[PDB]
């Protein structure tokens, strides 16, 4: 088998790539205007 | 119609730039999906001002993401409202910039601009005529001052008749980060005065202090001084998105800061700013609207504008209000501060309707004055610089980077002269 | 994208990085094979099944501790040629370390590093960890700045070599050694962070009541502070801090880079039971002169340049509260031409605590790295008992023939006398 | 009515064009066993063009599979819509050509081109009237250069008057594989140059330039780029099969670019071309189709057009789409890019509208372009051809089959002239 | 259709046919006795009820180590009169070798290869294994390819022969048989691949890390070269590269016919996970200088051609990105008349590992045949060797009186100083 078309008639990649993250550590943060809690 | 370009950049940019399209989503009715909920003619009538129909139905904002590196970019579309914007807004650096300003403007900002143009003249061109550009970067760091100002040395010359709107953050007095801070500040203050049309001021330690006062939280991040900036960023183009009494737009606001264009740096203030503890308890009028305004707790510059004198000033008043109760008490200020106006002045301030009150609110009001007590803060900047500077000291990375050393003496004399003409107006 | 090469040189090099990557391997999640049960890419590489291989190249002339690392627990974790071995030790002598044995041995190392390098483009830097008082770790690992320099020019090199005491230094042509390998790192180093083997017996006799720890523990301690260091390249934080400005900060002129460092809260499970973990005090702990990493007392040192690197559930409001309350602090004076003197950098991942190690779980951390006139000090006792014992000609037949010419040592003598001179007029 | 004879040639061609028989099937509904699919009369009013009825109901393609070794022929036949193909159209050769112009042009191209002039005969005469030829190949090779540009020079002269449109791939120069490249580039260049009537450059980094900068494809295989050049043999005849408001052909590119019969080499360009990351962030208009066209980014062939003239152009449009911008766009860009349209040809650029755009797209547009940037692409494979010919490498397998020296001067001669020639209209 | 003759001689071809075979019959599914339980057309033939069967000659003089072939294992998969057995030893001697015991045997040869080329057209060519410094190898294998190429002079006569090393030459008249061997080898043979053994010894002394390896690992090693060669001939690939492409794309003079080849990764099990073996960390490896398997130091030379094939799960991207800096590289060299220099071969189907050899289950391998100005160097102190040994008529009477006559050492002696200034002519 050889490679398949990584394109379909739309013309357009097939496959997405993820992305190079940094190990995201997420910060709880809301303020102003009723700045919750 | 008029088409308002913003530019997002260094670190500091992107977190107060993605809070920014997190309210303007807010008061737009956008979806953080890019779709369009609320059901009212007054969200998007006028949204070409910032946003683009993008033949899926979804708004893309016309706002490109620009650091020299991915550490930033990662965050923003993380986090929510990051799938708003479009990935080749987004321009990636890989070494980074060591908040150094050189670094950003001479060795490998150089390589990066040619891109990050093509991605300006984009979204400028497939427009008829576009209305300004909206600049906000960092100068304590590196990837914002001077990767960031060589951009604004860059589109000021394909553009010269337009509008070049920047919203800098300065390095602050008390709190002590990126060391190599006056070298940076400095050397993009005197290079983006002949350039720029207007600039306002941030400082973290005035975002601090209203956090200690009018606010009263404890734990303030840095997402909460984001959605200062922003509440106010929004509050000073909401007459552009939105219809009113009286009309006006940035060009509006030159007209009516700028008596000569050597000086233009600006003060922000926004009201009204209480907890729930006073979310109750205070009076939404007209009073303290304008009363908080003029404070220098409220101020968000780490500047007392009572040292100084106000030269010219206007007001963003918002929302279905009396406006006698606004242009009046504006009167009443000038005639009870008449010690803290300027002399030679009568009728210092600018009014306008924005008939639109923010969501969560029913009246507001943003501050964009002229004072000449913003002379203190390039006080404190020439001094430390010069400290700095007597003596040659963390030089060998400005010299060794492809930038001479006459540079910086007209550096500090341009700025020098800055502060010399600031006080013939006090 | 982004990584790092690590390099230990001699078997101080040797020791300490065998603990240096076990923490690295529990920070990220590798097994003593190398699986993982994405920041591991700044340090550990990929190869497949999760085999996440190091970035990391092994230097000992002598095999005695380099082949047992391979009869331990940590086979299949390290690639068999990254760790490279000699036969013969250099046995406490420079001119063994360069013209004898290292020209053999160097050759192989740098196509092993050129072959780990090429992998993948994003290399920051270099991380140098060697003993000056030894042979190999200050003989081979001058040869081997000499050869990083004449081909990766541009490309930052950090170390953390271990200079000896003014008591526990456990050899005597140390005075040789250590001042041999000044004239190597003065001008091939771009930033020098000092290191003290008392200076880590004293932390851990005191802020963790061990009476009877050994060398191994001393490399808990600075495995901490490398992973600390390394906090901001792999995790995510609120102030990004990567290796170019560890130099652009701390580094005000090109020949003085010579720095040290702290690290707190290094505290027991015994003892965070009873005092609250606050970012105000811990960065307090962090300026004591008895907290220091390498034994030089900062009260006649004057602070030129600092870095702070907080790592945990460290809010930015109290970073900059404590860090005003600093320089309100009289005793921790800091130069007038440098007002302005920090750089700080937040990371969100708590510190990682080994079982059956000596620290606990605690979830806020400083890592302190700061350029002071100090280490003049440490150059002066240097000074004194090195002329002492040069004047009288004594354990010199083995540098003389062994290769090296004297005169060597006078212009290396001048070299060290020069940074003496640098140091004090930068300190008016 | 007309039928365009798609002749195809070399291990470059016969996977070039499995990828454009399977791309106009899918746009006229060809199942791959040959039936018809998608019941609409717009999708088959025209197919004599491409196929021939075969009494039994397919459609069988007018494709001349050309090769000289047996193997590139077999996997394509055994991968899907290799099937669709006549057995017979295909062409076997047993020994083929070593990368050699001479055993390509003169010894092993010999006893193989009386079968493949049989074939083109049989199924061109069975025609009522032809409309042209497509001969799509490699000149980096030795059967596609060596007698695929032979099978142009006789179909040449005894077919005088129709069309001959190539889509010739020139080899890579930056990365170059098939070490005697320019000895097949250079000296069939010349030979094909008073035998072509159109001509299409296709460079292998220019392909890899559209997959990485507008595509970011992470792993771009051969099919990836086979495909993307399979866009414009599509879109180039996308009249032929359908109609239009404003209608064109080939004969239309060839009357509408070459002001001499000399200059009929062309560049390619294709828009749009995102990935789907940005996708739905595309807006799909035709301003911003003809600006992101009219980028060195896009274009399908590696030579820089901001370095010279476009002497002549054209832009065949697809879709529903408003008859004003089919030309008010074109006067923006050449009001603005004044500096890259020569001055002597007034209104440098003819356009057409197909009215069925590519499936998947509502509008789309293809690009030929007679610029004088190839100049710079001729004299760039000239500084290979002429050092490695000055010191006489592998010459032996050239001169060792019926050959001398004379006409690789006569090659250097008749390209030079047309450097020179593009020399004096930049 | 398809199909290649591979032709071996001397005791060294015949156990280097026993390794690419048993490689060959290891990746084409062929039993001991040829059964399956069309690619295979090139080295095995159909006959019979689904029987393989090999195509090549076998030629030794000495019996002594063929006829242990023909009662081993694989005596039911080849023919009896495809491995031809002399009576006598040839024992080092051009003379007897060509002239005086090697001529009854030749008959049978020509016999069998005509025999075995005439079942189809179209054949892809001869390949030639012999012992340069052996004496049927370097005799039989001169007279062989004399009477091959006036019988079969337009087909491909590809060689692989094995030349002594500058240390490693295991007899003492290895100056005659090479030289006299040379002076046919310049003149009828369209290909020339030096295979040196001492070369591929230290290849699996440091990548293998074998250090008591014998002729079998030597032998292996062979095989995969020449299974990575006829990869694209055999099977398909993205895109081919046939035999008739490598002397138009390495030889771009009639004489110069002379080139080298190397093969990574040769990484062993052990090694192997531990390593993403890339399209580029293979390639890089493979153009090493120490990795070369002829000892031919190529930074003294000028590539003045190179061909590259590689084997597995290979995407041409990081193929063109790879060797993109390969081309960059200031260590590596062209001559200024080839500004290009490469051909490029892929095959789809992965390299098959032998069980209990010596290397690993690779995905992906690169063999590179480079044609260089640095021959010049194995005839250069071939030049010295000779001279030191003839000058004194040592050894000349076991030619003299043995079939060949005084004058044909002078005029072997002149054709490769010949060879010497033609090779330095390219040089300039
Ligand atoms: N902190 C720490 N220091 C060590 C360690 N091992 C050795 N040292 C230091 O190294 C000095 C002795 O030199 P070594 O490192 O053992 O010798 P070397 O640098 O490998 O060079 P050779 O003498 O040739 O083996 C001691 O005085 C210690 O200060 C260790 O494991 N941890
Ligand atoms: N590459 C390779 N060469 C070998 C091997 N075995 C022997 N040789 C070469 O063969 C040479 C000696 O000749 P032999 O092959 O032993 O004997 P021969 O070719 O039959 O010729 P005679 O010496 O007359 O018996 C040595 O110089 C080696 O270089 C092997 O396993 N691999
Ligand atoms: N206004 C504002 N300032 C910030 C924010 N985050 C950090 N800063 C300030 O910016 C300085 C660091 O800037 P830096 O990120 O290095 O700038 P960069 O070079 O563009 O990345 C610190 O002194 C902070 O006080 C923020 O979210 N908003
Ligand atoms: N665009 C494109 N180029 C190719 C393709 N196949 C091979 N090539 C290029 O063509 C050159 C080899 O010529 P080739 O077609 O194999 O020789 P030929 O068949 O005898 O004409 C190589 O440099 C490849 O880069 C393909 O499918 N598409
Ligand atoms: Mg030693
Ligand atoms: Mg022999």
């Amino acid at each position: 088998s050889p490679p398949e078309s990584s394109l379909q008639s739309n013309f357009v990649p097939s496959h997405e790539e993820v992305g190079r993250h940094k190990r995201f550590l997420v910060n709880s943060r809301d303020s102003l205007q009723g700045n919750m809690i | 119609m008029r088409e308002i370009v913003h530019v997002q950049g260094g670190q500091c940019g992107n977190q107060i730039g993605a809070k920014f399209w997190e309210v303007i989503s807010d008061e737009h009715g956008i979806d953080p999906t890019g779709t369009y909920c609320g059901d009212s003619d007054l969200q998007l009538e006028r949204i070409n001002v910032f946003y683009n129909e993008a033949t899926g139905g979804r708004f893309v904002p016309r706002a490109i993401l620009m650091d020299l590196e991915p550490g930033t970019m990662d965050s923003v579309r993380a986090g929510p409202f990051g799938q708003l914007f479009r990935p080749d807004n987004f321009v990636f650096g890989q070494t980074g910039a060591g908040n150094n300003w050189a670094k950003g403007h001479y060795t490998e900002g150089a390589e990066l601009i040619d891109s990050v143009l093509d991605v300006v003249r984009k979204e400028a061109e497939g427009c008829d005529c576009l209305q300004g550009f909206q600049i906000t970067h960092s100068l304590g760091g590196g990837t914002g001052s001077g990767m960031g100002t060589l951009l604004i040395s860059k589109v000021r010359e394909e553009y010269p008749d337009r509008i070049m709107e920047t919203f800098s953050v300065f390095p602050s007095p008390k709190v002590s980060d990126t060391v190599v801070e006056p070298y940076n500040a400095t050397l993009s203050v005197h290079q983006l005065v002949e350039n720029a049309d207007e600039v306002q001021v941030i400082d973290n330690e005035a975002l601090y202090d209203i956090c200690f006062r009018t606010l009263k939280l404890t734990t303030p991040t840095y997402g909460d001084l984001n959605h200062l900036v922003s509440a106010a960023m929004s509050g000073v183009t909401c007459c552009l998105r939105f219809p009113g009494q009286l009309n006006s737009d940035l060009r509006k606001l030159a007209v009516n800061l700028i008596p000569f264009p050597r000086l233009h740096f600006f003060l922000i203030g926004f009201a009204p700013l209480t907890s729930r503890g006073s979310q109750q308890y205070r009076a939404l009028s007209v009073p303290e609207l304008t009363q908080q305004m003029f404070d220098a707790k409220n101020m968000m510059c780490a500047s007392d504008p009572r040292h100084g004198r106000y030269l010219t000033a206007s007001a963003m008043f918002r929302g279905r209000m009396s406006t006698k109760e606004v242009d009046e008490q504006m009167l009443n200020v000038q005639n009870k501060n008449s010690s803290y106006f300027v002399e030679w002045i009568p009728n210092n301030m600018k009014s306008s309707v924005c008939d639109i009150p923010p969501k969560g609110l029913k009246m507001s009001v943003t501050f964009v004055g002229n004072s000449t007590a913003i002379q203190e803060m390039f006080k404190r900047v020439s001094d430390q610089f010069t400290a700095m500077f007597r003596r040659k000291a963390f030089l060998h990375w400005y010299t060794g980077e492809g930038m001479d050393e006459m540079e910086f003496t007209e550096a500090e004399s341009n700025m020098n002269d800055l502060v010399s003409e600031y006080q013939q107006y006090q | 994208m982004r990584e790092v090469i690590s390099i230990h040189v001699g078997q101080a090099g040797i020791q300490i990085g065998n603990a240096c990557w076990e923490l690295f391997c529990l920070e990220h999640g590798i097994q003593p094979d190398g699986q993982m049960p994405d920041a591991f890419n700044t340090f550990f590489s990929e190869t497949g099944a999760g085999k996440h291989v190091p970035r990391c190249v092994f230097l000992d002339l002598e095999p005695t501790v380099v082949d047992e690392v391979r009869t331990g627990t940590y086979r299949h974790l390290f690639h068999p040629e990254q760790l490279i071995s000699g036969k013969e030790d250099a046995a406490n002598n420079f001119a063994r370390g360069h013209y004898t044995i290292g020209k053999e041995i160097v050759d192989l190392s740098l196509d092993r590093i050129r072959k780990l390098a090429d992998n993948c483009t994003g290399l920051q830097g270099f991380l140098m960890f060697n003993a000056v008082g030894g042979g190999t770790g200050s003989g081979l690992g001058c040869l081997l700045l000499e050869r990083l320099s004449v081909d990766y020019g541009k490309k930052s090199k950090l170390n953390f070599c271990s200079w000896p005491s003014p008591q526990v230094s456990t050899a005597v042509v140390e005075p040789y050694n250590s001042v041999l390998s000044t004239h190597s790192l003065l001008e091939h180093t771009d930033v020098a962070v000092m290191l003290d083997n008392e200076a880590i017996y004293d932390i851990c006799r005191r802020n963790l009541d061990i009476e009877r720890p050994t060398y191994t523990n001393l490399n808990r301690l600075i495995a901490q502070v490398i992973s600390s260091l390394t906090a901001s390249l792999r995790f995510d934080g609120a102030l990004n801090v990567d290796v170019t400005e560890f130099q652009t900060n701390l580094v005000p002129y090109p020949r003085i880079h010579f720095m040290l460092s702290s690290y707190a809260p290094i505290i027991s499970a015994e003892k965070a039971y009873h005092e609250q973990l606050s970012v105000a005090e811990i960065t307090n702990s962090a300026f004591e002169p008895a907290s220091m990493m390498a034994k030089c007392d900062p009260r006649h040192g004057k602070y030129m340049a600092c870095c702070l690197m907080y790592r945990g559930d460290v809010v930015p409001k109290d970073v900059n509260a404590a860090v005003a309350t600093i320089k309100t602090k009289r005793t921790i004076q800091f130069v007038d031409w440098c007002p302005t003197g920090f750089k700080c950098g937040i990371n969100y991942q708590p510190p990682t605590v080994v079982p059956g190690g000596d620290l606990a779980k605690v979830m806020r951390a400083v890592c302190m790295i700061s350029n002071s006139t100090a280490i003049a000090e440490v150059f002066s006792r240097m000074d004194h008992k090195f002329d002492l014992m040069y004047a009288k000609r004594a354990f010199v037949h083995w540098y003389v023939g062994e290769g090296m010419e004297e005169g060597e040592f006078s212009e290396a003598r001048e070299d060290l006398a020069a940074l003496e001179k640098d140091y004090e007029e930068v300190g008016i």
